RNA sequence: CUUGAGUCUCGUAGAGGGGGGUAGAAUUCCAGGUGUAGCGGUGAAAUGCGUAGAGAUCUGGAGGAAUACCGGUGGCGAAGGCGGCCCCCUGGACGAAGACUGACGCUCAGGUGCGAAAGCGUGGGGAGCAAACAGGAUUAGAUACCCUGGUAGUCCACGCCGUAAACGAUGUCGACUUGGAGGUUGUGCCCUUGAGGCGUGGCUUCCGGAGCUAACGCGUUAAGUCGACCGCCUGGGGAGUAC
């Protein structure tokens, strides 16, 4: 549930957690853990090459199992977890022949259910099965977009698409972001929406919040010196320029996919 | 409204009985009040108003005309 | 039990799939106690207006005496199984054995 | 004149198609009770049977072509 | 430069204005002609006359494919809904079938607000 | 709606005869399993506030009812809100 | 004690409420075919759209909202209100015969709940319509009416608000008092001889007698004759305003 924090300090007034019960509180399944050294957006130049990552709590790796891969063999959710590593939770299941895995939890999903991947696999919420056998119309999630890669497409908080299209060897999905995209019908997709979906409705509530995320605070253009930005800075607050990124090129409308080789698998664009 | 015109049909008969379908259809009636949105208390309003005129005018008709008007 | 009345409609096309089907709802309600009061396949027939751009679909009728979990499966069924283009349940009060005027 | 009359008639039936295409105009509209001379409860009862043959395209919607 | 010898003529006559379309019988379009191109505006493109002319203009154009049944599908409310067809008729096709498919909504949109007038 | 069956039984339970129907004990009895009964649906369907209503008013025939009781005969009160489980 | 009030049995009609599916018509948009200079709009115009191919016409697709005919001074609901079809959950009313309890009842200050539309919060959705806004007309002006556009909103979820000419401008409950013509929904008898004859309940529309009323009018659903309880009024404004 939502729950807003009483004003006890100045810190806490604002904050809004999203607390559920059903996770579980323990430790998770040690065999699919593994480490997770954090980078603070340095890349093997030792650069920073994304600004304002760094810090943050340890976290160790889930090692979710977005390919989806035991076909046939029915497994059971045993539990929910919270995973660090992502806006959504996670499931804890067991399959039938003994090997336990973990899967992005889908809605309503909970801990003794039964779920199953494949193609005679029954229509129904974390039931996994090729594009061609979804109906038309249905709602998925954690979507392939090559067959046998692992799911791309839907994986975060309450997220999902729409199968709008079967012709022939593709579906037409619409993607979350509005956007159509062929895909190919081979293409495993499992069914129902990413669960954790109050997500969004948290609110951080302080800088540290932020911090504990791992995310470092952003310096504005505007506040820097002309060396520093294109934005510079004037006497007293200035602007007079057309908005850029740091390194010049126009912000807020100027489009830069750039991207030839999968034009041909955008049927409509995002819009709005 | 459909019409087929028959084998020897003239075709003003023709004429004569797809404005005939159409009226009884009542067509141009519907578009008439779909033309533009009537407020639903309107309508109602609409509806009370034929219907006490009708019934005051049938029982003026029967009951009241039945003297010697001359 | 509630007595359900069911006409489905299926897909000229797989007009030969019929007699399977029709073992097979019969099958599931039996299996789940549910008694069949009738049980009529009317064949093909003209649609009054096109389906899916087809004409000419196969109906076939059965009141039914059933649990209403297995209605709710029945539909499902009949939902997610893409030969049937139309469906019908719907509730009845008594046994209606007797023959409908479509075949009559 | 009111059909029903001789019956009494038990329950009006959606597959009695024959008898809802005297009840349904050549458009396929459903005929007023004022008209056709039904009595209301069956008059209701009869125009649930025809929405419903609609449904199942025993009855057309419309007198388009098709 | 085809021959079809059967079309359809489509009588959209709104209160403003009457487009006649002949076409043939799949839907393409032939000729067409309208009471403000027929050389009418206002109260004057308003009216049976006009429409009777456009039916004329109509006529003549779609004169090359040599039509000759024709079945004429009437939409709209409108003050030729019959001027048009008639004219057809003296321009000189053999009326087969008239049909109205003006379109109703079952309850639908709503439509826009009542003029004050 | 309560089932026949299950009617007749509160009624064999708390009725001096089984043709006994208006003892005040059978008809709270009666009244109680209902709005048992409706726990589990007003749970599902919050807004229903019409059904709600009759709910109310079942609820409050059961407390006018109760109150006669209480009047009439002490004992026979306590031991049906015993045997029923409801405060006071 | 059983006449008020309630319980049980069996049926009945119903847009009563909540949830979930689905159908067809239509508008909009998108892609494509045909096709060519107009379309749109008005009292008359213009803005707008169209030779970058519109409007018209056929095909396919997307999506939202609302349910033509039936439909009714019809029905249901305490009121607000409720309208395609299907299922699931669910409340009330009414009739029949009996059986049961045995005054358990009526009204109600405070209190509590429900309460159109507009409005607000958060998250969706967004076709049509459309406050605001923009342009075009009209005009002395036109911060309007008319025209072309068009955003909140209208829709959904969950909260709030708590008001309307929320009206029958008519508080609830009960008893009594001439009639006529209908509607709707039960039910008893009559051979239903036919759609039909004579009853007996419920809700409902109109007309009208006595009586009442300032009059208008109300008139067995009273504004008649009475009883119980509540709410409210005491000249117009100031003012349902200030604190
Ligand atoms: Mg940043
Ligand atoms: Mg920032
Ligand atoms: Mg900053
Ligand atoms: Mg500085
Ligand atoms: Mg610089
Ligand atoms: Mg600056
Ligand atoms: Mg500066
Ligand atoms: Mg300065
Ligand atoms: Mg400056
Ligand atoms: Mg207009
Ligand atoms: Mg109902
Ligand atoms: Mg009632
Ligand atoms: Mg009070
Ligand atoms: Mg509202
Ligand atoms: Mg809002
Ligand atoms: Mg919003
Ligand atoms: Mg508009
Ligand atoms: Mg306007
Ligand atoms: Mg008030
Ligand atoms: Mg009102
Ligand atoms: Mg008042
Ligand atoms: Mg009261
Ligand atoms: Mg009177
Ligand atoms: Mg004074
Ligand atoms: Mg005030």
């Amino acid at each position: 549930a939502v729950v807003k924090c009483k004003p006890t300090s100045p810190g806490r007034r604002h904050v809004v957690k999203v607390v559920n019960p059903e996770l579980h509180k323990g430790k998770p399944f040690a065999p699919l853990l593994e480490k997770n050294s954090k980078s603070g957006g340095r890349n093997n130049n030792g650069r920073i090459t994304t600004r304002h990552i760094g810090g943050g709590h340890k976290q160790a790796y889930r090692i979710v199992d977005f390919k989806r891969n035991k076909d046939g063999i029915p497994a059971v959710v045993e539990r929910l977890e919270y995973d660090p590593n992502r806006s959504a939770n996670i499931a804890l299941v067991l399959y039938k022949d003994g090997e336990r895995r973990y899967i992005l939890a889908p809605k309503g999903l909970k801990a003794g259910d039964q779920i199953q991947s494949g193609v005679d696999a029954a229509i129904k919420p974390g039931n996994t099965l090729p594009m061609r056998n979804i109906p038309v119309g249905s709602t998925v999630h954690n979507v392939e977009m090559k067959p046998g890669k692992g799911g791309q497409l839907a994986r975060s908080a309450g997220t999902y698409v729409q199968i709008v299209a079967r012709d022939g060897a593709y579906v037409t999905l619409r993607l979350r972001s509005g956007e159509m995209r062929k895909v190919e019908a081979d293409c495993r997709a499992t069914l129902g929406e990413v669960g954790n979906a109050e997500h969004m409705l948290r609110v951080l509530g302080k800088a540290g919040a932020a911090r504990w995320r791992g995310v470092r605070p952003t310096v504005r253009g505007t506040a820097m010196n002309p060396v520093d930005h294109p934005h510079g800075g004037g006497e007293g607050r200035n602007f007079g320029k057309h908005p850029v990124t740091p390194w010049g090129v126009q912000t807020k409308g100027k489009k830069t996919r750039s991207n030839k080789r999968t034009d041909k698998f955008i049927v409509r664009r995002r819009s709005k | 409204p459909v019409i087929k015109v028959r084998e020897n049909e003239p075709f003003d008969v023709a004429l004569r009985r797809f404005k005939r379908s159409c009226e009884k259809a009542g067509v141009l009636a519907e578009v008439r009040r779909r033309e533009f949105y009537e407020k639903p208390t309107t309508e109602r309003k609409r509806a009370k108003a034929s219907a006490v005129k009708r019934h005051a005018k049938k029982l003026a008709r029967e009951n009241a005309r039945r003297t010697r008007l001359y | 039990m509630r007595h359900y009345e069911i006409v489905f409609m299926v897909h000229p096309d797989q007009s030969e799939q019929v007699p399977g089907m029709i073992e097979r709802y019969t099958a599931a309600i039996t299996g789940a106690e549910g008694k069949i009061h009738r049980l009529e396949d009317w064949g093909r027939r003209q649609l009054a207006y096109p389906i899916n751009k087809l004409h000419k679909a196969h109906y076939v009728l059965m009141n039914v005496e059933a649990p209403q979990e297995v209605i709710d499966e029945l539909e499902t069924t009949f939902r997610f199984n893409d030969a049937v283009i139309r469906s019908m349940v719907m509730r009845t009060k008594h046994a209606v054995t007797e023959a409908s005027p479509m075949v009559k | 004149f009111c059909r029903f009359t001789a019956e009494g008639v038990q329950e009006i039936d959606y597959k009695d198609i024959a008898t809802l295409k005297n009840y349904i105009t050549e458009s396929g509209k459903i005929v007023p009770s004022r008209i056709t001379g039904t009595r209301a409860k069956y008059q209701r009862q009869l125009a649930r049977a025809i929405k419903r043959a609609r449904y199942l395209s025993l009855l057309p919607y419309t007198d388009r072509h098709q | 430069r085809k021959q079809v010898s059967d079309g359809v003529a489509h009588i959209h006559a709104s209160f403003n204005n009457t487009i006649v379309t002949i076409t043939d019988r799949q839907g393409n379009a032939l000729g067409w002609a309208t009471a403000g191109g027929s050389g009418f505006r206002g109260s004057r493109k308003s009216t049976p006359f006009a429409a009777q002319v456009a039916a004329e203009r109509c006529a003549d154009a779609v004169k090359e494919y040599g039509i000759k049944n024709l079945e004429v599908m009437v939409k709209g409310p409108g003050p030729g809904r019959e001027s048009t067809i008639r004219a057809l008729n003296a321009a000189g096709f053999r009326i087969t079938n008239i049909t109205d498919v003006t379109p109703i909504p079952h309850n639908g949109c709503r439509p826009p607000k009542k003029r004050r007038v | 709606s309560l089932s026949t069956e299950a009617t007749a039984k509160i009624v064999s339970e708390f009725g001096r005869d089984a043709n006994d129907t208006g003892s005040t004990e059978v008809q709270v009895a009666l009244l109680t399993a209902q709005i048992n009964h409706l726990q589990g649906h007003f749970a599902e369907h919050k807004k229903d506030h019409h059904s709600r209503r009759g709910l109310l008013r079942m609820v409050s025939q059961r407390r006018k009812l109760l109150d006669y009781l209480k009047r009439k005969d002490v004992a026979r009160y306590t031991q049906l809100i015993e045997r029923l489980g409801l405060r006071r």
